[PDB]
């Protein structure tokens, strides 16, 4: 098979900037590459297709360009709508094959995250089980670490994590992480931390509280 | 019956050509002069590497009488790769069909073969092209990515093709589905307005076209023969395609609706391998405004007063009616093997009567197979039977036969007389030719004879000279015409009596006239469009009884009136005729008084 | 009931009524019954009634039993009559069949090559031989042919990629000859084994639609006499073995061939059929006219799923039939002899000529005297048996032209030569008796009884001047 | 005006096989291919195979020539494809797509997630998430142990919609957990009453939790 490899997975970019999109085939395809648009919600478009044609419908500031085994998908005046996920895919032989798919995210002003922890509700300990919730909120850019530490000890076994798409009001993302342990695990420890080490602080962000006090 | 054949506008093409195997009429929107359209589907073009790709020519309307190519395509073969055509375009037939609508022209070549992406094919799925002015788009409804003879590889998309009223193309295609063949249909809009250069089967919206159906109905050629008329009255026109290979060789006739294809009518031939479809043609005959199915089967045979069959070809007729049936009618070709009713082209009102009228060929008839074209008449009962025109190709060849009438277009008024024209093409010698419809004068004749009863013994006139009387009676010959078009205000008739007209060769005729003292009286009139009857009366007498012991069998006083074509000609040099559906003789008689 | 309209001069009376007769002079309407004009005083010498009559020229004798001589074999009788005929009057000729003992046999057996007759090639690989064996027990002359088509070699009937072209099984992979349309391999002769050489080695080809081209073949096994080998004064059996429906006719014009075929022969130096790719499929009324005229027998050996329409085809065409093949060809000895036993053990009457326009009625007498029906053919006869026709003709208005006319069997060359000729004039019509005393001082001519007047003179003996 | 109409989403378990269709309008469905992609959740597009819809012709990519059957009723203007012996790996979102020609695809469906799991329609537990004994407050939610997808949660009926942040579920011993967080002004809170709307369609849930403290 063809293999096709977008070699930068993410780039950043401004309203009205110039976004590149580069993809490489191991072989000669013969200029059968076409790309594709996927937003967040999963709706699939094409754009071009046999390497500049352009698709019914789709605006002139896409454009394609290469030979060979190298091509690349240009984005000329970026607008808010053509944040998504592009994928190249060979034509030439089968079977069809994408590549991995590069994301385009709107640039923005590094920002804080808002954090907030949450011990287990008492409903929840009732039941059996305690869940500690940790917000970490409208924060730029995406790249960010979480750390549990009950009692100075990373715990790192029942913790589950989950992220926002980008923001479409501000180009920021948002972070939960719950670990999650037995009624009887929780009761036994006192402080509770929910730890975040992001870029635009040297100094991890801390939130946490003691289970005894109130 | 009022065609000019002695000076027809005549045209020609390269030799080998076919030019004339296709033929229509143009009218731009802009009432811009007038032009013939004809394909020549063997010429050779300068389309690179491109042998005989064939063309389509606009041909002037007298002027000079000079046809141009038209440019639908310039290039050559594509290439898929280096070496490795896309396409083939040569000996492709590009204009075996050719079809206009005001400013559109829609041109086909139904041997176009392409490659597919896939594989190194060449498959005949044809192509067309449509011209609208200065945007000029490839519509190939059958080159998809259904391959294949299972699919529509060997459709030859453009076989045949005509125009709704609405702007839809109705395309036939007898190759698809192995050879089942297909219909499609495609809005005019959708086919510019989608068309991309860069997509090979391009997707058209609110298309209509036939389903594969079970193997049974295979090799069944639907699609091989177009027309289009409303038959389910709801104002849209409905798909009429010939199949002629249906029904084991029987030949059938399908009839789609044109809002959604679905079946409406059927039609079965009677004979087995009389090409039953092989050319279909609607209009209303009868002038009810209701659509009429014509149906050709040239190889018919028909049964002799000998008892051998003779293949002289067949048309039927379909008249339609409120209720949906039909009334049918077969009409039967005059010379074997000259393949009456081959082409059937709606002549419009040929003769401005308030009927319409149509046109049947027989391309290989007539004198070493020049080739007949037969004019028959319409009227409120249906088709009258018998031709009222034989138009007869003056062209030999030395090769293919000149097959005069193979493709026929009527029903414009090219020259703007008021009478539609009508085009025949001859592609075997490589002509085609405009035959123009002469104005057609009606003539409203009288002759009264009083007294009607005649008494030898009634002796009240004298004669010029001594004579002693003789029994007289009175004769008043009157004529009244007009016309329809352009045509000149004053015409001059001869118009001839003959008395006592009944007896022949050695007989004695009792009467004669006054003054000439023979039988016969000519006289010379003029008479004017629209006018009032112009009268003239004389007088006539009987012989003396001793002449003539033939008392009982009436006299017949006959009356014929001619016209003098060349002094009524007009600015085009086109002389009117006679309506030759009220006769141009009338007669009366008198009887002698008997005791 | 002669005396109606018109009847005014002798050619005229006889037109009206084949039993009209016209009187001269006497001792208007002259035109009656023979009968009536005698009783009005007429004399026999005056009356003028020409009638219709048959003169016999040539009626040899139905030759019995084997012939050891091709020239003593007499199988129709009379030979060659003159039938003079009334315009209007109606004759009835009495025709004599009886087929002899031994008469020669060609057989051209005409194949359908493509791939679906693979299987039928093997199982005929002594077919030759055990047909002439056969053959040789009804007939001591049986010659018998090959031939073989698939289709016009064109688009849209074949592929045209150069593989396919070159091979067209090459997709499946399997071994097949190009296409082509018809090629003409063994002229007809008695080397039955020679017949089965040539089967061994013929290979079989394909193409892409279900109906085949096998009518551009029977149109040139018809009609090229010299190199198919037709001999004269022989039974000529075409058998045309196909598994498929035939294309005809304007089928061609999907692949560009618009010129009708011409009914010639184009056999090429290759004995292959020239115009294949230049001329469109027959059409059956030409193939009717070409068999008929070629004195050819057509057999339609066919499987199961076309009898239907290939039966439809023979009752249009005369002499025709059909046999119901297997998918292999398994049972063809059996067909054709079936269909020969039962050509053998009929006799079917054939009218050709100038014959538009003549009124034609058949009645045929088979068994002897005993069975009358008003067919052209007589059935379940035994060899050496006689059928006997009763032949009516009629013309309906007179001419000018003898009309030449052959009646013969179907199948069968001997032929029984008829001229129908014209008697639509009085013997006084040529006794003018120019400018006769009769006609007040030769103002008109004495014919027939009557004064014919000269110009610018009316009346019965052209009295009165104008 | 191409649409290309999938069908919902399809849950099987393990071994099982699930049947999906996509219906075709705005063009002769019949003329061309129809390809069908796979997306795994958080990973890349995979090309399965295509159908000649009128002929039934189908061509697969190695890996699916077992796992997938395609099919298509050209009297409906419907393909279909079958996934059989499913597992775990067959989880995914599935596309169709018809072809272009060039070698491309030019109109996708919306996909339809297959999901295989031996889980059987759990209800939801919803728990509030109020903060710990100051100009802004989070207050949030849990939803934990419900199967299958979807769960809707909103803030006070969807009055409150700027300043909630609403995660994608993730897997939990085989059941889904989801969370939610909304921010309103400390003023505002516990000064008036925020509550948790949660309902799980699947088990006829109707959940409503306020956070008091
Ligand atoms: C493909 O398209 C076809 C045409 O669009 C469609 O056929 C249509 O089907 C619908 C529903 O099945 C019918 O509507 C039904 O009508 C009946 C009663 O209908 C009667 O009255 C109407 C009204 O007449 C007016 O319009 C006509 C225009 O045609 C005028 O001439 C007329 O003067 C009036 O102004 C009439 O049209 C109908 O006539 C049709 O049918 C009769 C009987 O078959 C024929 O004599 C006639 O030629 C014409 O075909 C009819 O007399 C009502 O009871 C229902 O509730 C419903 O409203 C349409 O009438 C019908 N149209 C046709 C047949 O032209 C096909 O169904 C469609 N196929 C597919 C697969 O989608
Ligand atoms: C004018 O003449 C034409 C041609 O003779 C007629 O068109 C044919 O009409 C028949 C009758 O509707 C069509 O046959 C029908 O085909 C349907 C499609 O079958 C699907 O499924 C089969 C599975 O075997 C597939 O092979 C096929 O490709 C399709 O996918 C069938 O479903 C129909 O079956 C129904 O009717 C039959 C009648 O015997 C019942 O037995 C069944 O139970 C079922 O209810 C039917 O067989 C045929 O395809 C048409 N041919 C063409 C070329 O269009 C017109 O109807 C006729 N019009 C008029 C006005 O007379
Ligand atoms: C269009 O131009 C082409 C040439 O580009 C013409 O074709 C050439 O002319 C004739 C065909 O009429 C061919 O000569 C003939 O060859 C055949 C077989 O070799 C032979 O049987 C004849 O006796 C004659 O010599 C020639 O090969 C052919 N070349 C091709 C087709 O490549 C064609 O005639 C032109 N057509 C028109 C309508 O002008
Ligand atoms: C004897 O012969 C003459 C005919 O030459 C008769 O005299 C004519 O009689 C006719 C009547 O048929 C007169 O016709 C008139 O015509 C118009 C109407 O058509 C009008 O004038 C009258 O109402 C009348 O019908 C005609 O004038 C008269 N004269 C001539 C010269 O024809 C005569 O009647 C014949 N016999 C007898 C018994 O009178
Ligand atoms: O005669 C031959 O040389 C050749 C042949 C015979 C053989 F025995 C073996 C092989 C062949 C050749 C060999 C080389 C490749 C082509 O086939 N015949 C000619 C016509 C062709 O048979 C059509 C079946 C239609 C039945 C159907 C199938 C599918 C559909 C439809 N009809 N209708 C609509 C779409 C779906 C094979
Ligand atoms: C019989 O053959 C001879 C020459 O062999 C030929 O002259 C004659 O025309 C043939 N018979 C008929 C009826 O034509
Ligand atoms: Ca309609
Ligand atoms: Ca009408
Ligand atoms: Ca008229
Ligand atoms: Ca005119
Ligand atoms: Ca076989
Ligand atoms: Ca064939
Ligand atoms: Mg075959």
């Amino acid at each position: 098979d063809i293999q096709m490899t977008q070699t930068t997975s993410s780039l950043s970019a401004s309203l009205g900037d110039r976004v590149i999109i580069s993809c490489r085939a191991s072989q000669d395809i013969s200029n059968y590459l076409s790309w594709y648009q996927q937003k967040p919600d999963g709706t699939v478009k094409l754009l071009i297709f046999y390497t500049s044609k352009l698709h019914s419908g789709v605006p002139s500031r896409f454009s394609g360009s290469g030979s060979g085994t190298d091509y690349s998908l240009t984005i000329s005046n970026l607008d808010q709508e053509d944040i998504a996920t592009y994928f190249c895919q060979q034509g030439n032989t089968f079977p069809y094959t994408f590549g991995g798919g590069t994301k385009v995210e709107m640039r923005r002003a590094d920002a804080a995250p808002t954090v907030s922890i949450f011990p287990p509700s008492s409903e929840q300990l009732t039941s059996g089980g305690a869940s500690v919730v940790c917000f970490l909120n409208n924060f730029y850019p995406k790249d960010i670490n979480v750390k549990w530490k009950i009692d100075g000890s990373e715990r790192q076994n029942g913790v589950l994590n989950s992220w926002t798409d980008q923001d479409s009001k501000d180009s920021t993302y948002s972070f939960s992480s719950t670990l999650t342990l037995t009624k009887d695990e929780y009761e036994r420890h006192n402080s509770y931390t929910c730890e975040a080490t992001h870029k635009t602080s040297t100094s991890p962000i801390v939130k946490s509280f003691n289970r005894n006090e109130c | 019956f009022n065609l000019d054949v002695d000076s027809p506008a005549e045209y020609s093409g390269p030799e080998g050509s076919y030019f004339g195997f296709a033929v229509d009429f143009f009218v731009p929107s802009a009432s811009s002069r007038m032009f013939l359209l004809v394909g020549a589907p063997k010429a050779n073009t300068t389309q690179p590497g491109i042998v005989e790709g064939g063309q389509v020519l606009k041909c002037d309307w007298s002027s000079t009488r000079r046809c141009q190519p038209i440019e639908f395509d310039a290039t050559g073969n594509r290439d898929y790769a280096k070496d490795d055509p896309l396409e083939f375009k040569s000996h492709q037939w590009f204009g075996a069909s050719v079809r206009s609508k005001q400013d559109k022209i829609l041109a086909c070549a139904p041997l176009y073969h392409w490659r597919t992406e896939m594989k190194q094919e060449r498959e005949p799925v044809g192509t067309c092209f449509l011209q609208d002015g200065t945007k000029t788009v490839e519509y190939a409804p059958c080159r998809s990515q259904d391959i294949d003879a299972d699919g529509q590889g060997f459709c030859q998309g453009g076989f045949s093709i005509d125009f709704t009223k609405a702007d839809r193309v109705l395309l036939g295609g007898p190759g698809s589905f192995y050879w089942q063949g297909q219909l499609i249909s495609d809005q005019v809009a959708e086919i510019v307005s989608k068309y991309d250069p860069n997509v090979y089967s391009i997707k058209y919206n609110n298309q209509l076209a036939t389903r594969t159906a079970q193997a049974i109905f295979d090799d069944s050629y639907l699609g091989y023969s177009v027309a289009v008329g409303d038959f389910n009255g709801d104002g849209i026109d409905d798909f009429v395609s010939g199949v002629p290979r249906a029904a084991r060789t029987l030949g059938m006739v399908y009839i789609y609706d044109g809002k959604n294809m679905s079946s409406l009518y059927n039609f079965t031939g009677e004979q087995m391998a009389a090409y039953f479809g092989f050319s279909v043609a609607a209009t209303d005959i009868n002038g009810d405004d209701y659509a009429d199915v014509f149906i050709g089967a040239p190889l018919f045979m028909d049964r002799g007063s000998d008892g051998k069959l003779q293949e002289v070809g067949q048309v039927s007729v379909s008249l339609q009616r409120a209720s949906g049936d039909f009334q049918t009618t077969k009409l039967n070709g005059f010379e074997v093997f000259a393949r009456f009713g081959s082409a059937i082209a709606p002549l419009g009102d040929l003769d401005q009567d308030g009927f319409n009228d149509i046109a049947i060929a027989a391309p290989y008839g007539g004198e070493d197979k020049k080739g007949i074209v037969y004019i028959f008449n319409g009227r409120s009962t249906g088709l009258n039977a018998v031709p009222s025109q034989i138009l007869e190709g003056q062209w030999a060849a030395r090769s293919c036969p000149p097959s005069f009438g193979y493709s026929m277009k009527g029903a414009t008024d090219i020259d703007k007389n008021g009478y539609p024209d009508l085009i025949v093409g001859a592609f075997g010698v490589d002509r085609a030719i405009l035959y123009r419809a002469r104005p057609v004068i009606t003539v409203n004749a009288g002759l009264e004879v009083y007294p009607s009863i005649l008494n030898q013994d009634n002796k009240t006139c004298s004669l010029p000279g001594t004579a002693l009387k003789v029994s007289c009676f009175n004769v008043r010959f009157c004529l009244k015409a007009d016309g329809k078009g352009v045509l000149p205000r004053k015409l001059n008739f001869q118009v001839e009596l003959l008395l006592d007209k009944l007896k022949q060769k050695g007989a004695i005729r009792r009467a004669l006239f006054l003054y000439s003292r023979s039988p016969s009286h000519s006289k010379n009139m003029t008479i004017s469009r629209g006018g009032l009857m112009q009268c003239e009366e004389l007088i006539a007498y009987l012989r003396d009884e001793s002449e003539f012991r033939d008392k009982l069998t009436p006299i017949t006083i006959f009356m014929e009136y001619r016209l003098d074509y060349r002094t009524a000609a007009d600015t085009t040099g086109l002389q009117p005729i006679l309506n030759q559906f009220t006769p141009a003789n009338i007669s009366r008689q008198a009887h002698i008084l008997l005791d | 009931g002669c005396a109606l309209g018109g009847a005014e001069t002798c050619e005229d009376c006889l037109l009206i009524g084949p039993q009209c007769a016209w009187c001269a002079q006497e001792n208007g309407e002259r035109c009656d019954t023979p009968a009536n004009l005698l009783a009005k005083g007429c004399q026999l010498n005056f009356i003028e009634n020409p009638v219709s009559q048959v003169e016999i020229l040539k009626n040899k004798p139905l030759s019995v039993g084997r012939q050891k001589n091709s020239s003593d074999i007499v199988q129709i009788a009379p030979q060659s009559l003159i039938l003079k005929l009334r315009p209007g009057g109606a004759q009835t000729l009495q025709v004599h069949v009886r087929q002899t003992e031994d008469y020669p046999v060609d057989l051209y057996y005409l194949m359908d090559l493509s791939a679906s007759m693979d299987d039928d090639l093997n199982t005929i690989k002594e077919l030759g031989s055990r047909l002439s064996k056969e053959m040789s027990k009804l007939t001591s002359n049986f010659r018998l042919g090959f031939g073989s088509f698939v289709e016009k070699p064109v688009s849209p009937f074949v592929k045209t990629t150069p593989e396919e072209i070159a091979n067209p099984c090459s997709s499946i992979p399997y071994f097949c000859l190009p296409t082509f349309g018809f090629k003409h391999i063994l002229p007809l002769t008695n080397d039955a084994e020679r017949f089965n050489e040539i089967v061994k080695n013929q290979k079989i080809s394909a193409n892409i639609d279900t109906p085949e081209g096998g009518f551009d073949a029977i149109m040139q096994a018809a009609v090229c006499k010299e190199k198919i080998g037709w001999r004269n004064d022989s039974l000529h059996l075409l058998v045309f073995v196909s598994d498929a429906d035939s294309h005809f006719g304007m089928d061609s014009k999907l692949a560009g061939i618009v010129c009708p075929n011409d009914g010639l022969c184009h056999l090429d130096s290759k004995n292959e059929y020239s115009m294949s790719t230049v001329l469109e499929y027959p059409t059956i009324g030409q193939l009717i006219d070409k068999l008929v005229q070629n004195n050819v027998l057509l057999i339609f050996a066919v499987t199961q799923e076309q009898v239907h329409l290939y039966e439809n085809y023979a009752k249009l065409i005369p002499g025709a039939t059909v046999g119901l093949l297997q998918k292999d060809s398994g049972n063809i000895l059996q067909l054709i002899i079936s269909a020969y036993e039962e050509l053998r053990s009929e006799v079917e009457l054939e009218v050709l000529g100038d014959t538009e326009g003549l009124n034609l009625s058949f009645t045929a007498i088979c068994n002897n005297g005993t069975l009358f029906q008003h067919q052209k053919k007589c059935s379940h006869m035994k060899v050496g048996d006689t059928a006997s026709f009763s032949v009516t003709v009629n013309i309906p208005h007179c001419e000018r032209r003898s009309r030449h006319i052959i009646i013969k069997p179907v199948g069968l060359g001997d032929a029984l030569e008829l001229l129908v000729s014209p008697e639509c004039n009085c013997d006084c019509q040529k006794e003018v008796e120019v400018n006769s005393s009769k006609c007040h001082h030769g103002n008109g001519s004495f014919q027939c009884g009557v004064c014919a007047c000269h110009p610018g003179h009316m009346g019965p003996r052209c009295e009165s001047g104008h | 005006q191409v649409q290309l109409q999938q069908s919902g989403a399809e849950l099987a378990e393990p071994g099982a096989s699930v049947k999906m269709s996509c219906k075709a309008s705005g063009y002769t469905f019949s003329s061309f291919w129809m390809h069908w992609v796979k997306q795994r959740p958080g990973q890349g597009l995979e090309w399965i195979g295509y159908i000649n819809p009128n002929s039934g012709y189908t061509e697969c990519n190695e890996i699916f020539r077992d796992k997938a059957t395609m099919t298509a009723d050209t009297s409906s203007s419907t393909a279909y494809m079958q996934l059989s012996g499913l597992t775990s790996e067959d989880s995914a979102v599935y596309y169709c797509a018809s072809f272009l020609g060039r070698g491309a695809m030019d109109y996708w469906g919306q996909g339809t997630s297959v999901t295989v799991s031996s889980a059987k329609t759990t209800a939801p537990s919803v728990y509030p998430l109020a903060p710990v004994c100051g100009s802004s407050v989070t207050l949030g939610c849990l939803v934990k142990g419900y199967f299958p997808e979807p769960v809707t949660l909103t803030w006070n009926s969807g009055s409150l919609s700027a300043g909630v942040h609403t995660f994608p579920a993730v897997l939990q011993s085989s059941l889904y957990t989801l969370s939610s967080s909304v921010t309103v002004v400390a003023s505002t809170w516990p000064s008036q009453s925020i509550t948790c709307n949660v309902a799980h369609p699947a088990s006829s849930t109707k959940v409503d939790k306020k956070i008091e403290p």
